[PDB]
């Protein structure tokens, strides 16, 4: 990197050269400041209604929400929560404070156990094939934690719901909350139950003092897609003001790069945030503030 | 609930180069971009619903779904005013209801009991000129609600019942993952039957969240009458003039033309 | 599991994203090869001419 | 014949660090190709000659 | 016979048993079983029917 | 782990084959290349003939 007769020995392998010509790589230019922009975003977001809620939903009636307007400081919980099981799917985790998220959803049920390890991609099982399904290319995390202190009754707690009969398996992401009679043998059901005849719920049977693999377990699950479709919920980093005509480090919305940056005469849609040029690389991005 | 009903077979038509909506959310200016997808094959089979009266023929029958649908409407008043959605169209299961009252937009997911064959009802009052939609009768109860969205109030005008169809309304409705997704479309027309061939995009409208199984759907209409014989059932109706288009969605390889300012304007069927 | 470099270093770590760098890497290698077999083909061709 | 030149970091890797630190294992590649390609360039000017 | 015995043997002393002329509907181990771990290796459990 | 496709559609669900089949494409896609390149060649030889 001294000089093009270094670079021209180093490209040669060699300590000695001879006469020509001799092309060497090109001209380089390194950037000199590193600029992000975010949208202006203030509130919090609303992590202790979702997980620190009073009450869950029955595991065939799951429960989605909507997420909108927020800033992702999950450090809030470290004090609050312990989280046994974590696992993200379309993302590495250490990435997740430098990314802006568009249709962020989240689900909540409670479930036993045992049945953790069947909330993933390709799994079957009771939970996996009549309550809650995932699809294969599932881009988010699952989130699942004990609550033995809380949905668990001296009594015995009858209150959480599972179905156990279906003629059919579920598709991803389809909720059924019918209440027939499944029909097992040949006799028509007609109605009431029989001997062949059966309701397809039954009632999770909680105790305080059930082994580990039967106490209750809540989980949620979070799903997100990243790049496109202008973003609303960020992570907690600084904005910088911005600078053009120079070539800088920049992070738009979480889409990093380098290169120089210029004023456009391009008009996008309400509904478009990035566009790429014909060999499918970003060219053109509009901006969060302003 | 109807009576009257003096009937004729169905007709049929094709479908233009028509039915092409915009498949992502990424701006790309002067491209030829290649794309497998369900879309509206070119000239395709389309049955055609009429609703008119000289014939008294209202026509709103229930249809198969399947793999998504499009819906043409073409009218100069507004008659055509919503779908219903459903697997069995019963309170034994889940049901989505899409329908504007004229002065909101709703979108609810119940466990509804639908009438045998639901309309909305505008009257005409003689005098003091008005129309203050005194009729609505689409379902008995819905007990268990899941989804709802109501629209800001507005208000708009009701007869307009003179010349030719002067609006054209496309839409597209696709079930994926969970996701009900509508495409939509406006267009100001001068015709009088044969719905026009021709070209037009299909900007993404919205994606809902309503995670049921949808196998049949109806449509939502409404009749406006006036001083006539008594006794609804057999009290005429005066439903002017309105035609109805639907295509069915197959997965086919399109080839698609994006213009300098980033519209998509040409499509070819592989 | 995407064409552009941008995006895989912007969602995965350095580990996981060695091998889809990996991959596009010998993909782009290969074209070049390619390009500069045909290139020499013609230039044999030409050089008959 | 038209001559033509190619420098494979900006094809392959494109202005960044975590790339081109990757291509080193493969970087012999790149030597032969230009060797190539030059042998064609110095070959064209002959022909005219 | 299989998961719902009575007696189970030694680690060192494992059973062996053969299984033929079935209808393998494990639908029917629902209401009655929970289980801890259940790996495959050759195949993918959603193909198993 | 296979050679026909039919097994590893058989066995494996889609997040599992891919993998497979993109293995399978990408030496089928050199097979035909190579065969390209050498009936190139032979090509430049009947010319000159
Ligand atoms: C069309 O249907 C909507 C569906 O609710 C009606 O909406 C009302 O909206 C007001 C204001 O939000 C509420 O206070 C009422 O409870 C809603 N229900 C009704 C039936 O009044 C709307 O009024 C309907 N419009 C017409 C002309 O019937
Ligand atoms: C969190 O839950 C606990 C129940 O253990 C409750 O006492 C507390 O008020 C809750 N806090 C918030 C912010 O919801
Ligand atoms: C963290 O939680 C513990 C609970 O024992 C409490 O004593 C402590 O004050 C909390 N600290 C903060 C900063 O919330
Ligand atoms: C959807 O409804 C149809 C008609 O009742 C039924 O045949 C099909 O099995 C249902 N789908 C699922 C996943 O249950
Ligand atoms: C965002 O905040 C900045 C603060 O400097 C302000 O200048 C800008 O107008 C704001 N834009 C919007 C859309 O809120
Ligand atoms: C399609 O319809 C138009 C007008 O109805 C007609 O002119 C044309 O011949 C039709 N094409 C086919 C292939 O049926
Ligand atoms: C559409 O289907 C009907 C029903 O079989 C048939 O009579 C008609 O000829 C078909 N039209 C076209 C254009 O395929
Ligand atoms: C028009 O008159 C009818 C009865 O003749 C009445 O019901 C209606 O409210 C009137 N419309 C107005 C005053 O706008
Ligand atoms: C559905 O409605 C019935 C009728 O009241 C009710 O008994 C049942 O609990 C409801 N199911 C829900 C809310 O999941
Ligand atoms: C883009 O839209 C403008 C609107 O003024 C129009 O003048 C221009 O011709 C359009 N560019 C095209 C169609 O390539
Ligand atoms: C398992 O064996 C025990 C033996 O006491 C019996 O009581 C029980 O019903 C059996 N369970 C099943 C599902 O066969
Ligand atoms: C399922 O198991 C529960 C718990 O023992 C029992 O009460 C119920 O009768 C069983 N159902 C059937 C259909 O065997």
């Amino acid at each position: 990197a001294l000089d093009p007769l270094s670079e021209t020995k180093c490209t040669l392998k060699s300590f000695t050269v001879e006469k020509g010509i001799y092309q060497t790589s090109n001209f380089r230019v390194q950037p000199t400041q590193s600029i992000v922009r975010f949208p202006n975003i203030t509130n919090l977001c609303p992590f202790g209604e979702v997980f620190n809620a009073t009450r869950f939903a029955s595991v065939y009636a799951w429960n989605r929400k909507r997420i909108s307007n927020c800033v992702a400081d999950y450090s809030v919980l470290y004090n609050s929560t312990s989280f046994s099981t974590f696992k993200c799917y379309g993302v590495s985790p250490t990435k997740l404070n430098d990314l802006c998220f568009t249709n962020v959803y989240a689900d909540s049920f409670v479930i036993r156990g045992d049945e953790v390890r069947q909330i993933a991609p390709g799994q079957t099982g009771k939970i996996a094939d009549y309550n809650y399904k995932l699809p294969d290319d599932f881009t988010g995390c699952v989130i699942a934690w004990n609550s033995n202190n809380l949905d668990s009754k001296v009594g015995g707690n009858y209150n959480y719901l599972y179905r156990l009969f279906r003629k059919s398996n579920l598709k991803p992401f389809e909720r059924d909350i019918s209440t027939e009679i499944y029909q097992a043998g040949s006799t028509p059901c007609n109605g009431v139950e029989g001997l062949n005849c059966y309701f397809p719920l039954q009632s999770y049977g909680f105790h305080p003092t059930y082994g580990v693999g039967y106490q209750p377990y809540r989980v949620v699950v979070l799903s997100f897609e990243l790049l496109n479709a202008p973003a609303t919920v960020c992570g907690p980093k600084k904005s910088t003001n911005l600078i053009k005509n120079k070539c800088v480090n920049f992070n738009f919305n979480g889409l990093t790069g380098t290169g120089v940056l210029t004023q456009s005469n391009k008009k996008f849609l309400p509904f478009q945030q990035f566009g790429r040029d014909i060999a499918d690389t970003t060219d053109a991005v509009r901006d969060p503030q302003t | 609930n109807l009576t009257t009903r003096t009937q004729l077979p169905p007709a049929y038509t094709n479908s233009s180069t028509r039915g092409v909506y915009y498949p992502d959310k990424v701006f790309r200016s002067s491209v030829l971009h290649l794309t497998q997808d369900l879309f509206l094959p070119f000239f395709s089979n389309v049955t055609w619903f009429h609703a008119l009266h000289v014939i008294k023929r209202f026509d709103n029958p229930v249809l198969p779904f399947n793999d998504g649908v499009y819906f043409a409407s073409t009218e100069k008043s507004n008659i055509i005013r919503g779908w219903i959605f459903g697997t069995t169209l019963d309170s034994k299961t889940q049901s989505l209801l899409i329908v504007n009252n004229a002065t909101n937009v709703v979108i609810k997911v119940c466990e509804f009991q639908f009438c045998n064959d639901p309309f909305l009802g505008v009257y005409y009052h003689k005098n003091n000129k008005s129309w203050m939609e005194s009729e609505f009768r689409v379902y008995s109860s819905a007990n268990n609600c899941t989804f709802e969205y109501v629209s800001q109030p507005f208000l708009i005008d009701l007869e307009g019942k003179q010349g030719n169809f002067k609006n054209l309304r496309e839409f597209v409705f696709k079930n994926i993952d969970g996701y009900f997704k509508i495409y939509s479309k406006h267009t100001p027309i001068n015709l009088v039957r044969d719905l026009p061939p021709g070209f037009s995009a299909l900007e993404p409208l919205v994606d809902l969240p309503i995670g049921i199984n949808i196998t049949r759907f109806q449509t939502l209409l409404a009749l406006h009458r006036s001083y006539l014989t008594p006794g609804d059932s057999s009290s005429g109706w005066t439903a002017g003039a309105a035609a109805y288009y639907v295509g069915y969605l197959q997965p086919r390889t399109f080839l698609l033309k994006y213009n300098e300012n980033g519209t998509i304007t040409d499509a070819v069927d592989c | 599991i995407s064409s552009v470099l941008n995006d895989i270093l912007s969602r995965l770590d350095p580990p996981e994203a060695e091998v889809q760098i990996d991959r596009l890497i010998t993909g782009r290698l290969q074209s070049l090869q390619t390009y500069v077999t045909q290139q020499l083909i013609r230039a044999a061709e030409i050089r008959a001419s | 014949m038209t001559k033509t030149s190619v420098d494979c970091t900006m094809y392959i890797c494109g202005d960044s660090t975590e790339c081109s630190n990757l291509l080193l294992q493969y970087g012999s590649f790149c030597t032969q190709l230009n060797r190539a390609l030059t042998g064609i360039a110095v070959e064209q000017d002959k022909n005219t000659q």
